[PDB]
């Protein structure tokens, strides 16, 4: 079946893990509240 | 990826090439979603008007990659198939509705700082974030030209942001019948802006990141559209959380 993964999906070793913000994700985010 | 920019290290790490034994060459684009479980297109696997029909043998799964051609050694895993699902209603006669496949790995895959699964959606994440205007992020090493005959190949893994578009807009741009298990992206004409999958992007990951648990949620599968980049024409996406249900049908169940 699933497997492991699900409890730890969607966080990145490299980026959300360590605080750290990739180049163009405030696009998206500003993209939800903004409009 | 048209109009995109090359990804940064471990940005996408559910990022999955499917690749072809022989010849050799990229077929398609696929996320990882467990550590034993691939998501893709069913047209990059089935699509009987080409006589298109792989079987698990037929293909190999590569995650954690950068490069497009590099063999990365130490930090990308190459993984055989056990089975594929082929969602049973996927309609490859007329629209690509239900354009959704699963596929299981022989083992599963340990996870690294370049191999992670990315979420699927919630009910509570889909109404929040399936808006039109709202921005999703499309990956994959796919054609960089909408243009013509090379179409542009990408040394290293293309990342694009594109907006989703109302569904009347959709609608409008396509002679296809749309169905509610598909939505569309890009900018529009007068948006200057530019951006779309390509041929090569297929079956890879739309994605959203959660304003809520700031997780990110694979919203949708690269699966068709009508001339790359071409402002006035969209790209079309499965709606994964729409197609949750067989989703977890599959995965509880083999
Ligand atoms: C419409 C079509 O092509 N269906 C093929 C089926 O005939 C074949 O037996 C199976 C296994 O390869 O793959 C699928």
């Amino acid at each position: 079946t699933f497997g492991s993964g699900e409890a730890d999906c969607g966080l990145r070793p490299l980026f959300e893990k360590k605080s750290l913000e990739d180049k163009t994700e405030r696009e998206l985010l500003e993209s939800y509240i903004d409009g | 990826i048209v109009e995109g920019s090359d990804a940064e290290i471990g940005m996408s790490p559910w990022q999955v090439m499917l690749f072809r034994k022989s010849p050799q060459e990229l077929l398609c684009g696929a996320s990882l979603i467990s550590d034993r479980w691939v998501l893709t297109a069913a047209h990059c696997l089935l699509y009987p008007p080409w006589d298109k029909n792989f079987t698990e043998n037929d293909l190999l799964v590569r995650i954690g990659k950068h490069s497009r051609t590099r063999y990365e050694r130490n930090i990308e895993k190459i993984s055989m198939l056990e089975k594929i699902y082929i969602h049973p209603r996927y309609n490859w006669r007329e629209n690509l509705d239900r354009d959704i496949a699963l596929m299981k790995l022989k083992k599963p895959v340990a996870f690294s700082d370049y191999i992670h699964p990315v979420c699927l959606p919630d009910r509570e994440t889909a109404a929040s974030l399936l808006q039109a205007g709202y921005k999703g992020r499309v990956t994959g090493w796919g054609n960089l030209k909408e243009t013509w005959t090379g179409k542009g190949q990408p040394s290293v893994l293309q990342v694009v942001n594109l907006p989703i578009v109302e569904r009347p807009v959709c609608k409008d741009s396509t002679r296809i019948r749309i169905t509610d298990n598909m939505f569309c992206a890009g900018y529009k004409p007068d948006e200057g802006k530019r951006g779309d999958a390509a041929e090569g992007d297929s079956g890879g990951p739309f994605v959203m990141k959660s304003p809520f648990n700031n997780r990110w949620y694979q919203m949708g599968i690269v699966s068709w559209g009508e001339g790359a980049d071409r402002d006035g024409k969209y790209g079309f996406y499965t709606h994964v959380f729409r197609l949750k249900k067989w989703i977890q049908k599959v995965i509880d169940q083999f």
